[PDB]
């Protein structure tokens, strides 16, 4: 979960909304088991 | 994502993840943020 | 850098508390401590139920501004900080202990105190000083004349935040500049259970 | 250099209080207890208050005399009932017996009797401020109370003349913590902080800051 | 800092392509190229008259905006990349050759290939954080099943940079930001004349 | 002397629960237990608060009786002990989670899990003969296929107390005897608060 604290703070002359990407992935120790057919296709 | 696409191929996965976030606003622009995490048995926090 | 109150380590998590608006017409802010954490946290359960503790605490203060906002704000650590109640007699309990979120000064000039804001420098200080700098940090070690003593009723010291002056920004700026706050305590001791 | 130190800021004595037995009017009592109180006059509450925390002896000299400044040899005795001990009811009272407050028989014909009283507090050092409640509460600690003076004129029944006392303390050995400000404000009530209303400003006023 | 496309040196002068304006609205480019300097200068004449070759490149992307517009773009570099058809089939040779001047994507979602976007980040790429640099450079090796091939037929590999956080500014800033590309081809070599 | 289920020690305070009175009629009582300590003391909010544990205990029942009572109990430690619902299905959830005050058997010779107390004895073990000792101790370490589980879920052993010889004394004697249990938690752990 992601929380304002504070306020989006901006100067005189500068846009008011902005964006955040996310971006995951996988750690070193991750694993997969068994197998499997996929439902995407 | 391309990790959660492979896990369809198998039944269980099992491991550690990563989340990365980027903020693309003005340079000129400041503000801040509260990122938390929850258990899996807990419910998610009603306040900050 | 780190203000070192009197020249103490206080040897024998962090809390960020919500966040205050400072906007131009605000008469600053006091949060009077061991308190703020009584009624939150792992820390707020230790001082109810230990009938003594001892502890010393670290304290940062932190301002988000943009360069085209501008004001200065003072900020003390001030030991026994007792509040007076003005005549037209005695302080109501909201403002003896004023919780997490802290309250407001009626009087900045004073401190509430009766005691000048001029000479509130002898106390720990900094400044902050929205072009300088936008964060204070202060160690404060335990004072007291018992080596224990209790967390609800006896108060060791007060935070006091003022804007000495006030905040000026042009048309389309932010309104208000956040204030927050965060508290670390240090060597924190308890007995008593 | 060592004419302004904290040992030598508080040295000299001064006059604490003032008291009468006075026993010749519609009074009769002939005798008086005075709690020991080193704030009664506004201007030594002001350089207490320079200190948070102070450690110090006591230095009680008593003054006395009759109306007329005449000082005709007869007995008093001057008694120190600590913190913790019952007070005298009257003159007759069995509390003036009790072996265990220390008392000083001298008479007006003498050079002014004077005692030591050692620091009294169960905490490390008196705090003349103190934030929180200890059980109108608010800021008052009990631990700095240092007992009493009963003084009575050692008589059968009423000898109508009144006797003026001068106190006079010093303090001695004094030891002082974190330095605070001076303050601006005019004391109203006795114990607390409370000041009036109406905000007084520290530095007098001029017609322009060009000068 | 320098990005090198799968671990590998290209081993066996600056070409500088018009700008391009991105526009709040504008949905991004692909310049898919052995392809772009086969009609400019004297790399252009050698792949015109020799029969076969084996050329890595370089390539820099750089765009120059004020502090307070803000914006970010992906640059990737997709091999063996695809162009598709979207039904209501062939796509035309305008778009699998769109020359010096690049093509605009008409799908930015599945980059005209079918695959997805979010994904696009398994090619070598860069980002262009409008606050945090301006500028993003590859270096690509020559990848192929055969050791040379032909320039005007086959074209190894796109360049592909996609809006994904549009552009905002407050009013009176320049409209468009201009985007730049510069290519040095390395280790480049012929046959056949 | 003490029992050491298994031959392991539970390797990687007190609690006293109520007294029980056995009377010349009662059937006996299990305790099937991580669970008597979920909802008391400061083990039973660790139990709560975290996600995963492991733990191993150490367990005592103590009986008073004089030299004129006579009687005998069995006291064994069953792990995976299930509970069966005699037909004229499915046990309710009293009796599956019986809570710190225990469980009384309904069968004590099937000892409701359709299994004959005589073969009881394979389990680890103790007997309480009145004359011979007054106590029992048993020693029991974590017995789980997986490293840790749940506390709320899934229980893993019970402690049954099955009065074999029913008791018996003369007219004047205190007509019921107590039995009192105590619990110490052996190397507990705990994770995912």
């Amino acid at each position: 979960t992601i929380w304002y604290q504070t306020n989006f703070v901006v100067p005189p002359d500068t846009p008011t909304e902005a964006n955040i990407i996310a971006l995951g992935a996988a750690q070193k120790n991750f694993t997969l088991k068994l197998c499997k057919d996929t439902d995407e296709i | 994502t391309m990790v959660g696409q492979i896990c369809r191929y198998y039944t269980q996965w099992s491991g550690s993840l990563k989340v990365t976030f980027m903020f693309t606003g003005s340079f000129m622009a400041t503000g801040k943020m509260l990122i938390a995490y929850t258990p899996p048995g807990s419910a998610q926090p009603a306040t900050r | 850098n780190i203000v070192l109150s009197y020249g103490e380590w206080p040897e024998y998590r962090f809390y960020t508390l919500s966040t205050k608006s400072w906007k131009t017409e605000s008469t600053g802010w006091y949060w009077k401590f061991p308190d703020v954490l009584n009624d939150t946290g792992v820390f707020g359960q230790n001082a109810q139920f230990h009938y003594l503790y001892r502890s010393g605490f670290c304290m940062h203060v932190q301002c988000n501004a943009s360069k085209f906002h501008q004001g200065a704000l003072l900020v003390a650590a001030i030991p026994e900080f007792v509040i007076a109640a003005s005549s037209p007699l005695y302080p109501d309990f909201a403002h003896t202990n004023p919780g997490k979120d802290g309250q407001e000064f009626r009087d900045p000039y004073v401190l509430d105190a009766g005691i000048p804001l001029s000479q509130a420098l002898v106390f720990p200080h900094q400044w902050i000083n929205l072009r300088t700098n936008n964060c204070a940090t202060i160690i404060m070690p335990y004072v007291n004349a018992l080596p224990f003593d209790s967390a609800l009723n006896h108060s060791n010291f007060g935070l006091v935040v003022i804007p000495i002056s006030p905040l000026k920004y042009c048309n389309g700026a932010t309104t208000e500049v956040p204030v927050t706050l965060t508290i670390a305590p240090l060597n924190s001791e308890f007995s008593g259970l | 250099v060592n004419e302004a130190s904290v040992e030598h800021f508080y040295s000299r004595a001064g006059l604490v209080g003032v008291v009468e037995v006075k026993d010749s009017g519609t009074s009769l009592d002939g005798y008086t207890v005075w709690p020991i109180d080193v704030m009664g006059f506004v201007q030594q509450r002001r350089k207490l208050e320079l200190s948070t925390y102070m450690r110090f002896d006591a230095e009680f000299t008593f003054v006395s005399n009759l109306s007329n400044s005449t000082t005709p040899g007869m007995l008093l005795q001057y008694m120190y009932v600590p913190p913790g001990a019952p007070k005298p009811d009257g003159r007759k009272s069995y509390q003036w017996q009790t072996a265990t407050n220390p008392s000083v028989f001298a008479k007006l014909s003498d050079p002014p009797p004077q005692v030591s009283v050692p620091f009294m507090s169960p905490a490390t050092a008196y705090q003349w401020f103190y934030d929180g409640y200890p059980t109108l509460q608010y800021g008052q600690c009990p631990n700095n109370m240092m007992g009493h003076f009963a003084i009575r004129t050692v008589s059968e029944s009423t000898t109508g003349k009144n006797v003026h006392v001068r106190v006079y303390m010093r303090i001695k050995h004094v030891r002082a913590w974190v330095p605070r400000p001076l303050r601006s404000q005019a004391y109203m009530v006795k114990n607390y902080p409370t000041y009036s209303q109406t905000i007084t400003n520290t530095a007098t006023d001029r017609a322009s800051i060009t000068t």
